[PDB]
């Protein structure tokens, strides 16, 4: 002859749920990523403006060295 | 001795493609929070062999209406190309050093599709049909602009030999001076592996098998096989062209090393990639590769003719 116990909702209420859509801005702005793509770009031209002149350097000396030894 | 080494080159790659299976099909469970393989033999590493075994003890099937002779040839050739791409890879040494390897590379992967194209009309199933000329399509959709890309990211190598691009790449990788290359280049390894999102000759949710539809055990083991071979050689030749590793040369196994974990990065990209995106339609991805990909294409070749002549920057070895 006790209370009657069901399944019921706790007292007061149960905590809001959240539905909405969310989705973050999260990201830089466009001229940000263009410009650290052009400055790579730039470094990469000039390291490779040394290494190139270097190399064709490199392949005179070998060049003369043939030249020395054709005789 | 150079048989040898012939097999040392194709026996270890053979296992390296039966054990990538494995690492796609658990780096895919993962990243759909589940396990994948992991029963047969401990975290999986026997599951490979129980598949290779399994499809070669399995009954091979000839179709009653197709074509034997080419239904037969076109394995074997994609086997054998997929094979053959791989013996110009400098690690940091060939196997077979060229002049132009890259040429040659080029006309041997232009080759390999007529393994799709042969086996989809020599099955003589319309499933199979309309996979090869999907094969058709992206070949015309990818061609042209991998070419140019090529050429305008060599243009600074000097040559087509590929053993020149390490000394390129001494000091700085290829990538930090031609990543718009470099990207456009990725896509168009992606659609000539037909990988996802470009895995239109096999079509799964819309062909059944396509191409390879009618093909069954060891045949089309052999077909599987080749195409994660081709996935591997390359993702090692986008390694190689683009993140060039620094050879000591007495100390070789330390490039073959970073080499090695370079390529193993971009195939795990590869996976990646196939677990994020849906697929494309055919037809978009040849709008894609002729409207966007071509025109930078062109505009960029033009660029990397003319910069090196500016700033007096041009290789060696004419
Ligand atoms: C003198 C020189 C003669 C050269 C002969 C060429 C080699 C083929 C000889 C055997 C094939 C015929 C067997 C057959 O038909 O079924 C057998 C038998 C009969 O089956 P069936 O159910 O009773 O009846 C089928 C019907 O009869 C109907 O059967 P079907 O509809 O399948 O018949 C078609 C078949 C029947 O053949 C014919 O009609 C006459 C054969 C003459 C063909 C020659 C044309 C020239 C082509 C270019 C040159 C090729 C090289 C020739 C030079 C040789 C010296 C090196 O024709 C072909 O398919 C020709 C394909 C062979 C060319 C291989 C080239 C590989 C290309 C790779 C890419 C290239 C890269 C760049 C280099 O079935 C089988 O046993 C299984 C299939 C057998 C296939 C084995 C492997 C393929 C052939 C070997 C290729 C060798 C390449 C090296
Ligand atoms: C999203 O669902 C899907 C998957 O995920 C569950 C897949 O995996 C998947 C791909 C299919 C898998 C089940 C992989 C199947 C594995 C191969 C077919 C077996 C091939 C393995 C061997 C043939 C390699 C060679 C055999 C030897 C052991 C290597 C050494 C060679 C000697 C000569 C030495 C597909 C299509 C798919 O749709
Ligand atoms: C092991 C016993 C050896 C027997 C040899 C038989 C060879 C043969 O032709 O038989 C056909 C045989 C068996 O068929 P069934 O009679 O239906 O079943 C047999 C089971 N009772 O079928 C096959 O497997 C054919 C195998 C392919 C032939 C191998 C040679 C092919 C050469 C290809 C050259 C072209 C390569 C293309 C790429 C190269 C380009 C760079
Ligand atoms: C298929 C076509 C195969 C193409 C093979 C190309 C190989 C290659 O490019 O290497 C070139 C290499 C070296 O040249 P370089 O790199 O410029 O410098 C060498 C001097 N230091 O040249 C060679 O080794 C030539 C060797 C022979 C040439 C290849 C012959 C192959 C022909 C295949 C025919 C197919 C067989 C017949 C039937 C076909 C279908 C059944
Ligand atoms: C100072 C002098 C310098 C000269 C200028 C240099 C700077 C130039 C800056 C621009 C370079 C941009 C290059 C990008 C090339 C493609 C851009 C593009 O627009 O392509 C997309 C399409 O590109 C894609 O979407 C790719 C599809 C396939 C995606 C597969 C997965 C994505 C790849 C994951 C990361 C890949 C990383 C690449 C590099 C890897 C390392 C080699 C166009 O498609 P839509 O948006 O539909 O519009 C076209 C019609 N209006």
């Amino acid at each position: 002859a006790s209370k009657v116990k069901q399944d019921m909702p706790p007292p007061g209420g149960y905590g809001p749920i959240d539905y909405k859509r969310n989705l973050p801005r999260r990201g830089l702005s466009g001229y940000s990523m263009f410009a650290v793509g052009i400055g790579t770009l730039l470094f990469g031209y000039w390291s490779m403006m040394k290494w190139n002149r270097e190399r064709r350097r490199l392949q005179i000396e070998d060049f003369e060295a043939r030249i020395a030894l054709m005789p | 001795m150079f048989m040898i080494n012939i097999l040392s080159l194709i026996i270890p790659i053979l296992l390296a493609v039966a054990f990538l299976t494995l690492v796609e099909r658990k780096v895919l469970g993962y990243m759909q929070l589940r396990k994948g393989p992991n029963v047969v033999g401990p975290y999986g590493l026997l599951q490979p062999i129980a598949d290779a075994l399994k499809l070669f003890t399995k009954e091979p099937l000839r179709p009653a209406t197709s074509s034997i002779s080419m239904f037969i040839i076109a394995p074997i050739l994609a086997l054998s190309l997929a094979l053959t791409m791989w013996v110009p890879l400098p690690m940091p040494y060939p196997l077979i050093n060229m002049n132009l390897g890259v040429l040659f590379m080029l006309a041997m992967s232009s080759l390999a599709v007529y393994s799709i194209l042969w086996s989809g009309w020599a099955s003589n199933s319309k499933y199979a049909l309309i996979g090869a000329l999907r094969a058709v399509a992206q070949t015309i959709s990818y061609e042209v602009t991998l070419a140019i890309i090529l050429l305008s990211v060599l243009l600074m190598n000097g040559s087509y030999t590929l053993s020149t691009l390490i000394t390129t790449q001494e000091h700085i990788w290829m990538i930090f001076t031609s990543w718009p290359l470099a990207m456009m280049w990725f896509i168009s390894t992606l659609a000539e592996t037909n990988r996802a999102p470009f895995d239109l000759t096999e079509g799964e949710s819309e062909l059944v098998s396509g191409f390879n539809v009618e093909y069954a055990a060891g045949p089309f083991a052999m077909f599987f096989m080749a195409e994660y071979a081709n996935i591997i050689m390359m993702n090692a030749f986008t390694a190689i062209l683009f993140l060039g590793a620094s050879h000591d040369p007495h100390t070789p196994e330390l490039y073959t090393i970073n080499f090695v974990l370079k390529t193993l990065a971009l195939t795990i990209t590869f996976l990646w990639i196939r677990a994020s995106y849906p697929r494309f339609r055919y037809d978009q991805l040849m709008h894609l590769l002729w409207k966007s990909f071509l025109p930078l294409t062109l505009a960029l070749c033009m660029w990397h003719i003319s910069l090196p002549i500016m700033t007096a920057s041009i290789p060696p070895q004419s």
